[PDB]
RNA sequence: UCGAGAGGA
DNA sequence: GCTCCTTCTCCTTCCTCTCGA
DNA sequence: CAGGAGAAGGAGC
């Protein structure tokens, strides 16, 4: 956190788009195809996954962008995949639409009216129009009148939503709410479930076969039955690989800009991008910067094993069916294709699944069971280990002390006891200005040690001078020329920070873990009770906290800027937390020996 | 994200709206702590005199615009109040569903009104014969004791009313009291 | 680098350019010079040599 | 569970426009309800 | 491979033994006073798999 | 308290590679400010105050002509108990290799032990 | 012809030690630091800014309302505000014959000086068959000297360094 | 003060254009030059950009290892936590491109 | 230079329909807690920074305590502006609120 | 970097 | 065309230390 | 060692 250089931009909302090759390879800065990750001397071979274009290195430096480490951000690299790869993630969807195509037509098998009026109602469903939503079924009257009966449809829901667009109905980029979602998932549940059924092809009458898979990425080919092959011969079991699959629902996107620009997006679409199979299918493995795959620092990052494993298959078939399309389609003829293309058969589950492994790592191949499976990045995202519930919820932060807690009436029921262990470590920045130099003249000047001090002055430029080493007369002789400012440009409009101790003024955050409730966390005015070591309160704070005294720990988090030490003595002081709002009751008054007290004292034999 | 809005309604992040005024009296559960004790409140008068400072509240008020509808709606309610709920039906709004409670001095929930009213019914012989003090006075001090315990635009509310239910099943201990059928209670209960 | 207080943040155009005639330059960029008496002084020190030959 | 919702999240294209307090969290700009439910500005003279 | 199996406890087995749990069977005597020391050789108890099991008889 | 660290330099060597790195000094200038709480043979008198960072044994290297040097690694200031040397196990074809010194600390009772 | 007129709408962030005189302000903040520079997004050289009308955040204020209420960021208490203002850029694209300046002629270059702004070097093969240099001043084809001024071409515009470089050659 | 401003708290940028806070490295700049921010997808390259009326030499960058780039210069910055970029190149390993929408435009 | 005019134009359009004038208001004058903390914490912020004190502080290094001490007086030049929900805000200055 | 154990609230 | 009896396919308090790979 | 819950497909209705 700074003051002296404000943000200028603001980030206003994130949108959920899809990398595709075409954008990745323009994108990238090295393409990663050796498993030389480091060479028997140590250092970084280029081409590997080490490489020195991805970002710098310890002693080395970055080949991308020419920096040293504390100031590369690393750039990320592309594995050329072989073969078009399944996304492990987009599975079932891809499942969904390829089960449910017909092969022929490259439409799907249910009739392209009902598409159309699901297609419709989902157009309806981006401007809110529910009023409309329901109003398109009150709307039916062969082969030419089913035309006009989809011309008469597609008019009323331009002349629906252009009503809607002229009045303030809806603005200009739709309207998104848990009504409009709830009628649209239960919509396109409903729609992908009627697409399940109809084998039967609703525009041919012919038949494509039924699909399925065995763990994850075998598809076995059911045979078809005798009626179907004969309705088929009227008309006019087996693995299957990914490019065939990728080539079917190519054909079938590609004439099916209709229904899937309103089931796969939710909004008014502006760009009116198209929709290929290319988001489901994986061409480039985006790997990572270096500075999120280091070393531990020697047990190097379990994301390289899985990438090389990646780039073994990937070297593999590049010897093979490379080496093999070189040599003659004639002398490879009859029995060195038993044992050859029993290998493509048995290589293209080491492409697929190893990238399904280092994405979707419960879909495995067993064995033997030993110690620990490696994890994916599904698996560092999930849980209380993963990443959300670890370092974005729960994070680790500065300037937070922490000791035993103590017993002590003798300071007011808003005041923190503070041992001057804390009072020497804590800092706070505060501004220089004519109405505090005084005593950040004499913070200076008592040094590091001698509270009231002083630990670091920043300048203007943003450099953190350290009063550590400083002697007496190399902290009395700074304290001559906070006062006085720079001639400089940009700085002109700026003072130096410095870092005081806490002291008497201050203010600090309490907090007692578990937290059941919000009345387990308050605000301190600050006493420094010199030569202790633990922290110490009034009684009244313990009933709230449910502290006993056997040994309890409290997480003192001191803030550093002005808006929570105007916040912590406002809306979060122990004056404005009497009453629980549980109950409107109060829960902080003495305790023990105070109410024996009371009892004999006010007593009517207390002369 | 679930808290109080400036047209006092309890509105999630977006605007979703839960409810719309909070509880039926856009109150605050900390601050309503006296508000109900009458007899409390008229002893120590002056005390809550120079705590409101209703001369300064004056200029930056409308008055009587609530306080003539209220009349209206206590006599059409004593008026029809035999018949049951679904005989009762409705004609015109109550004080807090038309006049925001914050803003016009007398826009007052139903039932503390009742209770007011009823308080200074059997109660007037300590009116009359303690220190002099006028049940007007009275009223309109309690007027604005009702709009200055309100509660704030602004309060996340959700958080607190999670707390307030999570927190005190801690109190709960796992044996139970239960045979005299049974019934499942407790966390196992609270939780289903 | 520079921060976000020496040069601003965001600058777009509003209208297209249009040109100034000779006699309409010395409309304040003449009085620029008579009403202030590196960055402001070479300024109109390097401006004593631009504008007066138009 | 993430990637079920990251799933659903993707297949929408959805835009998000950081309503709730766990996105502003997670992308840190500020919280909407308590003091951060209006803005402050500045009136100068001239 | 004996002082593996007391230095960390990991049970290797190709059998396994005929018991439930994997890991945790040695204990590290502490010495911190002689009433430390002499409880851990009359520490006897169940299993470390029904720690984790949440019905409580 | 009775803390202990046992400090080797056998952590680089495998399979007879030769002693790189020997207990004590080198010829060369070294800060001269090592012998307060250093004998001349790297290891630490017994008995000796040791704040935070101030060295508990020193190692001449023969091959960067460097004195590396071992410092402290806790924050509470002990007191130098024993300093033990190892021998090995082996027909002591290398030097002294292992010194397992111990440490004694203070615990004066202060404001917040449970008793 | 090249002291044009440009309006343009920045986003200056204000001071909180100016937020009594922001006028003043934003002309010793932002404006007075671009003068005489080269910028991106209009690719000339400002000589000077007239027409500072900050831009209000009130939509129902006027002109005369001047209580202008500038935005407060939730951290620093800097502001962040439009303005509309009106610059004097210079900039050539390809080929502006101006006059110019020389303070020495010299042997492999000529080292022409932009009206005392920026330089306007001229390379070893842009010198053509004819000019050569004698032992500093020239014998062109004409034979006879010439004015102090020279009149030159404009090839391209190069803002990478510290000042604009700007070649041209005499054809 | 407690999640963002003592953590991992980093004033990064982005490009305004395409909106992701991971590409828009630093230039490599001649000596006597200065080296600016500019961005990497919406920047193309110089041998690409001689397509075509005449190019000013405005758009025109360089990299480290000299593949000159053209373009990319809407780039600005703005403050985040530094796990929200480990979660941009952790979602792009599995194909996700966020994209954040910052004003002023 | 047609486009973005063009699009500031909308933008200062669909703010402005948002503006409620000082004839409209219905919002309390009551400032609340969270009100009174973040005024206080920005003109702190403000005093902070080399703002001119509208006050004469009488020894006082605390800035929160110098703005606890301009707004007995309601010298502190801020103005809230209250977010409804769909963005449409008001202007309360600090000097027509009832301070509590 | 991960598992096993000990202990405080 | 419609429905039920199995699968898949899921998911969950703060802190300190040591031991060992 | 849970603890039921949601979704899905063919064997009967
Ligand atoms: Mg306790
Ligand atoms: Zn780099
Ligand atoms: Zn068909
Ligand atoms: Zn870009």
């Amino acid at each position: 956190m700074d003051i002296s250089k404000p943000v200028g931009s603001e980030i206003t909302s994130v949108d959920f788009g899809i990398l595709t090759a075409k954008e990745i390879r323009n994108l990238s800065a090295k393409q990663i195809t050796n498993p030389t990750v480091l060479d028997n001397l140590g250092h970084p071979v280029s081409g590997g996954l080490y490489d020195l274009a991805l970002g710098a290195f310890l002693r080395n430096l970055c080949s991308t962008c020419g920096l040293d480490e504390k100031f590369c951000p690393g750039h990320q690299g592309h594995i050329e995949l072989p073969v078009p790869c399944y996304n492990p993630l987009f599975f079932n969807q891809l499942y969904i639409y390829l089960r449910a195509s017909c092969l022929f037509c490259h439409h799907f098998r249910l009739k392209s009216v009902e598409v159309h009026r699901y297609a419709c109602k989902l157009r309806l469903l981006q401007y809110g129009l529910i009023d409309e939503s329901y109003k398109l079924d009150e709307i039916t009257l062969s082969s030419t009148l089913l035309n006009e009966l989809k011309s008469k449809r597609s008019e009323y829901v331009d002349m629906a939503i252009a009503k809607a667009l002229s009045d303030g109905r809806t603005t200009e980029r739709g309207s998104f709410t848990a009504t409009v979602n709830d009628e649209r998932k239960k919509l396109v549940h409903e729609f992908h479930k009627k697409l399940l059924s109809r084998g039967k092809c609703d525009n041919c009458g012919m038949f494509s076969p039924k699909f399925r898979k065995d763990g994850f990425t075998k598809i076995f080919e059911t045979a078809l039955n005798e009626k179907q092959i004969t309705n088929n011969r009227v008309k006019g079991s087996t693995y299957i690989l990914s490019t065939e699959v990728k080539n079917i629902l190519d054909t079938v996107f590609r004439k099916e800009q209709c229904v899937l620009q309103y089931v796969f997006h939710s909004r008014p679409n502006l760009s009116r991008k198209l929709v290929k199979a290319d988001s489901f299918f994986m061409d480039v493995l985006v790997v990572p910067p270096t500075r999120f795959r280091l070393p531990s620092k020697v047990h190097e990052n379990s994301q390289n094993q899985l990438l090389s494993k990646v780039l073994t298959t990937s070297l593999l078939i590049r010897d093979l069916n490379d080496d093999l399309s070189k040599l003659q389609k004639d002398k490879v003829s009859l029995e060195d294709r038993r044992v050859i293309f029993s290998r493509l058969m048995n290589a293209f589950v080491t492409i697929q699944n190893d990238v399904n492994a280092f994405i979707d790592s419960t879909k495995a191949q067993g064995r033997t069971s030993g110690k620990v499976p490696i994890p994916g990045v599904k698996q560092a995202l999930e849980k209380k280990e993963g990443l959300f519930r670890k370092h974005m919820m729960g994070k680790r932060v500065n300037y937070a002390a922490r000791s035993v807690i103590s017993p002590d009436p003798n300071i007011e029921t808003n005041e923190i006891g503070v041992p001057p262990v804390f009072a020497v470590k804590l800092t706070y920045p505060e501004p220089v200005t004519a109405y505090n130099i005084a005593e950040l003249r004499q913070a200076v000047i008592n040094g590091p040690d001698k509270w009231p001090g002083a630990t670091q002055i920043q300048n203007e430029d943003g450099s953190l001078v350290s009063l550590i080493g400083m002697s007496v007369e190399q902290r009395k002789a700074l304290a001559n020329q906070l006062l006085t400012p720079s001639s400089n440009v940009s700085t002109h409009t700026l003072n130096k920070k410095v870092y005081r101790h806490i002291k008497n003024r201050d203010v600090v955050l309490m907090n007692r873990q578990p937290t059941l409730h919000k009345a387990s966390m308050m605000g301190h005015k600050v006493r420094v009770l010199p030569n202790e070591k633990t922290l110490r309160l009034h009684y009244a704070n313990t009933g709230a906290y449910n502290a006993d005294f056997d040994g309890d720990e409290m997480n003192m988090h001191f803030p550093q800027n002005e808006n929570a030490r105007a916040e912590a003595l406002n809306l979060a002081n122990t004056d404005s937390q009497y009453l629980t709002p549980t109950s409107g009751s109060p829960v902080r008054g003495l305790i023990q020996d105070h109410i024996s007290a009371g009892v004999w004292l006010t007593s009517k034999d207390s002369f | 994200g679930v808290h109080v809005s400036y047209d006092n309604s309890i509105r999630d992040a977006d605007g979703t709206l839960v409810q719309f005024m909070y509880g039926g009296d856009a109150i605050d559960i900390t601050k309503e702590s006296h508000m109900t004790q009458f007899e409390f409140c008229l002893d120590n008068y002056y005390a809550l005199l120079k705590k409101y400072n209703p001369s300064a509240l004056i200029e930056h008020l409308d008055v009587e615009s609530a306080l003539k509808y209220s009349k209206k709606t206590l006599k059409y309610r004593k008026k029809h109040s035999k018949e049951p709920h679904y005989k009762q039906s409705v004609k015109y709004d109550p004080v807090l569903a038309k006049y925001n409670p914050a803003k016009y001095l007398g826009s007052v929930s139903e039932n503390f009104q009742d209770k007011l009213e009823s308080f200074l019914d059997k109660n007037s012989k300590l009116f009359k014969s303690s220190d002099g003090v006028n049940e007007k006075k009275f009223r309109a001090l309690m007027q604005l004791k009702y709009m200055r315990s309100l509660i704030n635009p602004g309060e996340a509310v959700g958080i607190i009313a999670s707390q307030s239910v999570g927190e005190p099943s801690t109190q709960m201990t796992l044996n139970t009291f239960h045979f005299a059928a049974n019934v499942t209670l407790g966390i196992p209960r609270l939780r289903e | 680098t520079a921060t976000t207080l020496n040069t601003p943040v965001v600058i777009h155009a509003t209208q297209l350019p249009q040109h100034v005639s000779t006699d309409e330059v010395l409309q304040f960029l003449e009085s620029f010079i008579d009403e202030k008496e590196t960055n402001l002084s070479s300024s109109i020190s390097q401006l004593k040599r631009i504008q007066r030959d138009f | 569970t993430t990637c079920q919702f990251l799933t659903k999240a993707v297949l929408d294209n959805e835009r998000e426009q950081l309503d709730s307090p766990s996105a502003r969290i997670v992308v840190g700009k500020l919280n909407n309800v308590g003091t951060g439910s209006f803005d402050v500005l500045a009136k100068v003279p001239n | 491979k004996m002082q593996y199996f007391l230095s960390t406890g990991n049970l290797v087995s190709q059998s396994g033994l005929d018991l439930q749990q994997v890991s945790g069977y040695t204990v590290v005597a502490e010495k911190i006073n002689f009433y430390r020391f002499i409880s851990h050789f009359r520490m006897v108890h169940r299993g470390s798999f029904f720690a984790q099991l949440k019905t409580t008889t | 308290m009775y803390k202990t660290e046992k400090v080797d330099l056998a952590l680089n060597r495998n399979r007879g590679d030769p002693i790189t790195q020997h207990f004590g000094f080198g010829n060369d200038e070294w800060p001269k400010e090592w012998l307060e709480k250093l004998d001349e043979d790297g290891l630490p008198y017994i008995g000796t105050y040791v704040e935070e960072g101030d060295p508990i044994c020193a190692y001449f290297d023969d091959t960067l002509n460097k004195t590396k040097i071992k410092t402290y690694h806790s924050s509470e200031p002990a007191y130098i108990e024993e300093v033990n040397l190892i021998g090995d196990e082996s027909n002591k074809f290398q030097e002294l290799q292992t010194v397992s010194i111990k440490y004694r600390i203070r615990r004066t009772p202060q404001i917040g032990d449970k008793f | 012809n090249c002291i044009v007129r440009v309006p343009i709408a920045l986003y200056v962030s204000l001071a909180p030690m100016y937020l009594e005189n922001p006028l003043q302000g934003v002309m010793k903040q932002h404006l007075n630091p671009l003068v005489m520079k080269y910028n991106n997004k209009v690719g000339g050289v400002v000589l000077g800014y007239e027409g500072l009308k900050i831009l209000d955040a009130d939509p129902l204020s006027k002109e005369d309302t001047s209580e202008k209420l500038i935005k407060i960021t939730p951290d620093t208490p800097f502001g962040f505000t439009w303005c509309h203002v009106n610059l004097y850029v210079w900039q050539p694209q390809v080929g502006d014959v101006l006059e110019g300046y020389i303070f020495i002629q010299s042997a492999s270059h000529i080292g022409l000086l932009i009206h005392d702004a920026f330089n306007a070097s001229i390379k070893k093969n842009n010198i053509p068959v004819d000019w050569t240099f004698v032992h500093g001043h020239w014998v062109d084809s004409n034979g006879e000297p010439i004015d102090g001024k020279l009149r030159f071409t404009v090839r391209n515009v190069h803002t990478t360094g510290r000042v604009v470089s700007v070649d041209g050659t005499l054809i | 003060d407690r999640l963002l401003n003592s953590s991992d708290y980093t004033q990064a940028s982005v490009c305004r254009e395409c909106g992701s806070i991971l590409t828009t490295q630093q230039s490599v700049p001649r000596i006597g030059s200065i080296s600016t921010v500019c961005c990497r997808r919406c920047s193309m390259r110089f041998e690409d950009a001689k397509k075509l009326i005449f190019i000013d030499d405005s758009q025109i960058w360089e990299d480290g290892q000299g593949n000159k780039f053209v373009g990319g210069n809407e780039t600005t910055t703005v403050a985040i936590p530094f796990v929200l970029k480990y979660l941009d190149s952790e979602l792009s390993a599995m194909g996700i491109r966020l994209r954040y929408n910052v004003e002023p435009k | 230079p047609e486009d973005f005019q063009q699009h500031e134009q909308i933008r200062r359009k669909t703010l402005k329909e948002k503006a409620i004038p000082k004839d409209q208001r219905a919002t309390t004058p009551y400032m609340t807690k969270y009100e009174r903390a973040r005024i206080l914490g920005t003109r702190a912020l403000q005093i902070s920074m080399n703002a001119p004190v509208f006050v004469d502080l009488e020894g006082e290094t605390d800035p929160l305590r110098i703005a606890m001490k301009e707004l007995a007086e309601k010298k502190i030049p801020l103005v809230i502006r209250r977010y409804l929900p769909d963005g449409s805000f008001e202007d309360w200055s600090v000097e027509e609120l009832i301070v509590d």
